[PDB]
């Protein structure tokens, strides 16, 4: 056994590191991935603070997925107080929900490309690039992710840290013209999500069929299993979420516990396996000291016990019985959700009444009462719990996607060569802001 | 009275379109079948009129009949689908108590009226209370999941943001409220098309008072043929009480020699049609409605 | 030597072929003795019509499918006896309701019995058509082209209503009690026709038949079955022997 | 890439064919299986017509499920106007529903046998020749089939376009007779299936331990994950169905979305690859022009935005976990419902009451509210929706098994060799008038 460190890893959202032990080989038999992101600490400065401030604060967790944080927040705080939003906002909340989903996979697109091959060939998709076939997709997935992002705005307010979601419901509706203009850009998204869908499941059919990868100018095996584990999955529905308030609940707060770090991770150890060259900087020198348990900024949530995986390959299972798993599974599933959020939207601004009322005409203030709602995120289940007493604040909880998946990765980096534990890493689309909070 | 045999029976063919700055908002082209409608209930030529109005989907036509200004202009615009608009011409004489009954349709609907005239079968009261027909050129029509699957999947345009549809220069085009413009080429159309149009032999509505349509006119403007005594009557005193601007046809791009040919293309194919239907099995064929 | 029999499925919903089915070891005892089955998309994987000594065909035609109407041309030239199996290839059945305006096919929109394209020798109408029915065509089809002259004599005798009513025309009604029993004088009140109906479309009102139009999906069943339509006496007054001699060719 | 077509597909029901381009291999990289059948178009034809009416004409849909057809275009206008049935009328119909399912396992069973192998033999079954152990094999499944119509004949009225089934319930209940009878038969038939069950399973057994099949007298290797796909499942129970009527409805009507062949199918095509040896009559000539997205003539309903796989696999995956997947899985699933189908039967009389009502007190005529009802069909979920109104359905849509199947296959043909194509379809039982409708 050797350790070897990545510190910090690139090509995901904000900041962790993988410690790993290794055989002589080179393949992880125990590896840890972790948050080293400084903890902001959201659940506690939200004691005292308004049931309205708190979710435009949670919001700023993250702007990749603010729309997940500002609707579990919202709908936390609806649940906790009992207050029933019409339906012309809910509406309005799944169209802002579906469009962030298509701008957040279209933007991971980006980040994974570049550990991909162009189908057939030996040569890596470099994005950057002024080439084709890279400039091509560049333009597909810039146009995707903008009209992602222009629905976002109109239904949501804002596109990063959505600003008309309230407590009971919204501040607007949307004109008529509004309405067109979104069912306009939907209908165009709509065909190119089917082309990119495409063309992502075909790149990542032809990583199924490689031997190796290229990392730093060598040749690294591609397991059969990499990525694979047994902490099996957890998703509250296939597309927008649930919350304490409806009739059957599809997620079980009884099930959930969430230790430190401490219960899954390694203790101290010490790196004496550097690699300069890995790309490009390479990796902790050797004589570094490490501790996941003590370093890892994240908690731990588990269910029935267990750490669980998140995400689109999570809705899936869940869902459908998609009965495929590891690394490139799980790339597979999150393409597969691409058309499900335009056909969404199209249905959602048929049934939408643009003169229909957006708030709930009474607001209860609480009395202390928990509530909690999931919202499926696009990295997996967003569940906040809340109670709120007076208006404000009393209690607060977040159990963020990428906090879940964090200790799932970690045992899903057993049998890969460490060269490509990023490659486990990217698959589960960390946000590691998110995990953090 | 010209008898061209692919253009039917006429007095006379301009290029028109109407002076009503209001109608020509909404008119698919010149505005000239509601123009006359309008104009026939304002001066008593007709005391209504069955128009193809708004149904209840959208761009779905509903036939009504319209008995004011307001609700002629609802029915501006083509609709690239079925209207049933025979379907209340007994009742216009009944409950609606029409004296003066207007007809506005396509070239199979103009038949269906002149039928009725000569041959009413269980049509009482329709033959002479038929006031005023006014007949649409028509290639051809298409059923309503017809037109959903066209605009939807072939032209990428949600139906609740079309303006215009508009079959010309070799394509279906669709205009958005919102500025965009789509289009399709018509042979992606051709499976679509309601087999009962493979089978007419009538262009430009050869059996109504007046006929109009836009091919063989400039944009905006419609090529109008008058044809019955009624229709010279009625169109002589609009020209006159200054409800329409007109051109000879002849001294319109691409006028007349455009329209005869696409006319003579229309006739052509659908009568081999008419024909194969005879030996259309083995020993056997199908029923013919001409012979 | 065993007659050749093909099974082509038009615009039917295969229940022709499984009620044939439904003779069980009758069928397997046909198929071993005395007819070879030479297309049957459904069973065999010979790809297009060959030549038959009887047609089986189901189903109806859509007239706007190409190959549909290429297929039943084809069947009539490569077919001695050409046989309407089961109501929509008589009569049109359900078919007669399509109109059109479905995906993927929206001009899929008229539908005409076997008998409007080609000519049609033997009709077997039901719906679904008995299997018990189908066995005895099968069988005396054979018999007309195999047997003995004493038995291509009955044969010809059996299949003749059956011809006849291929003959009528190709529609199929709850009406046809009213316009050609009731209405000419012939209907004696048996009630057989209620029973035949697969609809319940029928009840007796003081002994006389009463149609739920309606409910009927037009298949021409009850006529059919009416024992004042075709009652041919030669052959049913010799029931015993007939029923005899069909068991006879079956037994093992 | 080359494209190879099969036109007409056999030994499955109804009028298909094969659109497919493969690799300098011959094997599948993407094909298209399409309905030919021309559109009957019952869904519009039935607009206006009486409730009593539609489930008659629903019913000639399929002579193989008429029961399936039937009874979710009945249990459709059940729902839609809110008519409760009685108890003995549910037993009966489910009676006549298990029936089925093992008069249609057991033909399927017939027309999937001529593609395997007598176990540890060379030699394929030929249940046309009268030859051991083909006509024992025949003399059983002959039995089997013969039970089950009878027995859908009693509770059904007819085995064919049952004619028992009303708005309401039924027109009969059976005698005392007619019941032991039924009992009697169920008994014979439980041994009887379960022979043929562990027969078959011994057959398809032999199958996935084979190399090779033999297809017009060449090889043609047999791919481990032949048939794998991965659009996961989709069932609303493991024997009966569901409806808009349930406290706990197992279908979500919010997750359906159909759409035409044009998103799902490839477009215009020329044909450059002809086997004339294909059995018997060889492939499409060389070329002929072809257009998936065109010439379908089914709808594509999707779930979550995307096609699935419904049938007996579906049925084990969703309600029993069922983890295997493919071809030789989705045949081995099938085999296994057959016990259930006794079972149930003989639960069913045992509860049956003969005296007992069978049709409602009080039939309501509607108001136009949209019901819906999901029958599992022989192949899968069968899912009619309507709104009835003054007793005349205003509004009908049926989403019928091997309509959802069509994609899945589809995509699911990919990594077959060409010439084993119809064998990837045969797994699914597919019904392609019922597809059509
Ligand atoms: C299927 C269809 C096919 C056509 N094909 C051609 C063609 O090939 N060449 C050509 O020059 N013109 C064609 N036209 C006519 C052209 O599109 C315009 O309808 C015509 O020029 C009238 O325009 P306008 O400005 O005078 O009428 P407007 O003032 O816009 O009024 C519209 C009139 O059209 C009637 N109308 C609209 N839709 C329908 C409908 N589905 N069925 C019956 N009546 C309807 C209304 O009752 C009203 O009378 C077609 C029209 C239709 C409905
Ligand atoms: S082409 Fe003829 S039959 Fe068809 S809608 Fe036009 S005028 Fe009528
Ligand atoms: S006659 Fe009845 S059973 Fe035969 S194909 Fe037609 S619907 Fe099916
Ligand atoms: S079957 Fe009997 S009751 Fe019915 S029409 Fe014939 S003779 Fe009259
Ligand atoms: S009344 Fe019944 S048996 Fe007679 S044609 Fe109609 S459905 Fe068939
Ligand atoms: S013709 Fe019978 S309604
Ligand atoms: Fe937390
Ligand atoms: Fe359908």
């Amino acid at each position: 056994t050797k350790v070897v460190e990545i510190s910090p890893t690139t090509r995901l959202e904000g900041h962790s590191k993988l410690t790993l032990k290794v055989n002589d080989q080179g393949i992880v038999e125990r590896g840890d991935w972790l948050s080293i992101t400084p903890v902001r600490g959201i659940e506690k400065l939200a004691i005292g603070k308004t049931m309205e401030q708190v979710p435009k604060i949670a919001s700023r967790v993250c702007g990749i997925c603010p729309i997940a944080h500002t609707l579990a927040s919202t709908e936390a705080m609806e649940a906790s107080i009992g207050c029933e939003i019409p339906t012309d906002a809910k509406l309005l909340r799944i169209i802002l929900h579906a469009a962030n989903r298509i701008h957040s996979h279209a933007l991971h697109n980006i980040l994974i490309l570049p550990d991909f091959y162009i189908p057939g060939t030996e040569k890596k998709f470099n994005l950057f690039a002024n080439e084709q076939p890279a400039r091509s997709v560049m333009a597909r997935i810039v146009r995707i992710r903008e009209i992602a992002q222009t629905i976002a705005a109109i239904a949501g307010g804002e596109a990063i840290h959505p600003s008309n979601p309230r407590i009971g419901g919204m501040y607007h509706n949307v004109s008529p013209r509004a309405k067109q203009k979104m069912a306009d850009l939907a209908k165009e998204c709509l065909v190119l999500v089917h082309e990119q869908m495409e063309f992502m499941l075909d790149v990542i059919r032809n990583m199924q069929n490689r031997e190796f990868v290229e990392v730093g100018g060598k040749q690294i095996p591609l397991p059969k299993k990499l990525g694979y584990h047994n902490q099996g999955v957890m998703a509250t529905a296939p597309m927008y979420g649930s919350s304490s308030l409806d009739d059957n609940p599809t997620w079980d707060f009884t099930r959930w516990k969430e230790t430190r770090p401490w219960d899954w991770y390694m203790g101290e150890v010490t790196i004496d396996l550097e690699d300069p060259s890995y790309p490009i900087g390479g990796t902790t020198k050797v004589g570094t000291k490490a501790n996941p348990q003590m370093e890892s900024c994240t908690g731990v949530p588990t269910y029935d016990g267990q750490p669980v995986e998140v995400g689109p390959r999570a809705r899936l299972a869940t869902f459908k019985n998609f009965d495929e798993k590891g690394t490139f599974a799980q790339h597979i599933a999150r393409q597969m959700e691409y058309p499900d959020c335009c056909y969404t939207i199209l249905n959602c601004l048929d049934n939408l009444n643009t003169s229909g009322k957006v708030l709930a005409d009474h607001i209860p203030q609480g009395d202390g009462s928990m509530g909690w709602a999931a919202n499926e995120a696009p990295r997996g289940s967003n569940i906040h719990l809340a109670r709120v007493k007076d208006g404000k604040v009393r209690w607060y909880d977040m159990l963020v996607p990428t906090t879940w998946n964090f200790p799932t990765c970690s045992r899903a980096l057993t049998g890969a060569p460490w060269q490509i534990a990023e490659m486990v890493v990217r698959a589960y689309d960390p946000c590691v802001s998110c995990a953090t909070h | 009275m010209i008898e061209d045999p692919y253009l039917g029976k006429y007095v006379t063919c301009v290029s028109a379109r109407s002076t009503d700055k209001e109608i020509l908002k909404k008119a698919q082209d010149g505005g000239i079948a509601t123009a006359l409608m309008v104009y026939a209930l304002e001066e008593g030529f007709i005391d209504g009129t069955i128009v193809a109005g708004e149904g209840d989907k959208p761009w779905q036509p509903k036939p009504v009949v319209a008995m004011t200004r307001e609700d002629i202009l609802k029915a501006r615009g083509t609709r690239y689908n079925i209207s049933p608009q025979i379907s209340w011409l007994k009742e216009a004489t009944r409950s609606f108590g029409l004296d003066k009954v207007g007809v506005t349709g396509v070239c199979c609907q103009m038949q269906a009226v002149r039928k009725a005239q000569l041959y009413p079968i269980n049509m009482r009261d329709v033959p002479g209370k038929v006031a005023f027909t006014v007949g649409l050129f028509c290639m051809e029509n298409f059923s309503y999941k017809s037109l959903q699957s066209i605009v939807e999947d072939h032209a990428n345009q949600s139906l609740g943001s079309v303006k215009k549809m508009e079959i010309t220069k070799g394509k279906f085009w669709v205009y958005t409220e919102r500025g965009n413009v789509a289009t399709v080429p018509l042979k992606a159309t051709h499976k679509y098309e309601q087999p009962g149009c493979h089978v007419c032999l009538d262009y430009v509505s050869n059996l109504a008072d007046i006929s109009t349509g836009s091919v063989g006119s400039p944009d905006g403007w419609s090529t109008v043929f008058i044809r019955t005594k009624v229709g010279n009557e009625i169109w002589s005193k609009a020209v006159a009480d200054g409800m329409f601007e007109t051109k000879p046809i002849e001294e319109v791009k691409p006028g007349l020699d455009l329209l005869r040919k696409l006319a003579k293309q229309k006739i052509d194919k659908n009568q081999k049609t008419v024909e194969e239907r005879k030996t259309f099995g083995i020993n056997k064929g199908l029923r013919n409605p001409y012979a | 030597n065993k007659i050749k029999i093909g099974h082509v499925h038009m615009s039917g919903c295969t229940g022709c072929l499984v009620s044939l089915a439904d003779n069980n070891l009758g069928l397997i005892k046909i198929l071993d003795d005395y007819a070879d089955l030479v297309y049957c998309l459904t069973l065999a994987d010979v790809r297009h019509i060959p030549e038959m000594d009887v047609a089986l065909v189901e189903g109806s035609v859509c007239l706007q499918d190409h190959e549909s109407v290429e297929d039943i041309k084809e069947t009539r030239k490569k077919s001695k006896i050409v046989v309407a199996l089961g109501s929509c290839a008589c009569y049109g059945n359900i078919t007669r309701f399509s109109r059109g305006g479905q995906h993927n096919q929206p001009q899929h929109e008229s539908y005409l019995p076997i008998g409007d394209l080609i000519d049609v020798d033997v009709y077997i109408p039901g719906c679904p058509p008995s299997p018990e029915l189908i066995r005895n065509v099968a069988v005396m089809a054979y018999l007309l082209l195999e047997g003995n002259e004493e038995q291509k004599e009955l044969a010809g005798k059996y299949l003749k209503p059956l011809m006849d009513l291929a003959k009528r025309g190709t529609s199929g009604c709850f009406c046809d009690l009213m316009y050609d029993v009731i209405n000419q004088g012939l209907c004696m009140g048996c009630g057989t026709c209620a029973a035949s109906c697969p609809v319940h479309a029928i009840t007796l009102e003081f002994g006389k038949p009463q149609g739920e139009r309606d409910l009927c999906i037009k298949c021409g069943s009850c006529y059919g079955a009416c024992p004042r339509s075709f009652f041919n006496l030669d052959v049913i007054s010799e029931f015993e022997n007939i029923s005899e001699i069909i068991a006879k060719a079956l037994k093992d």
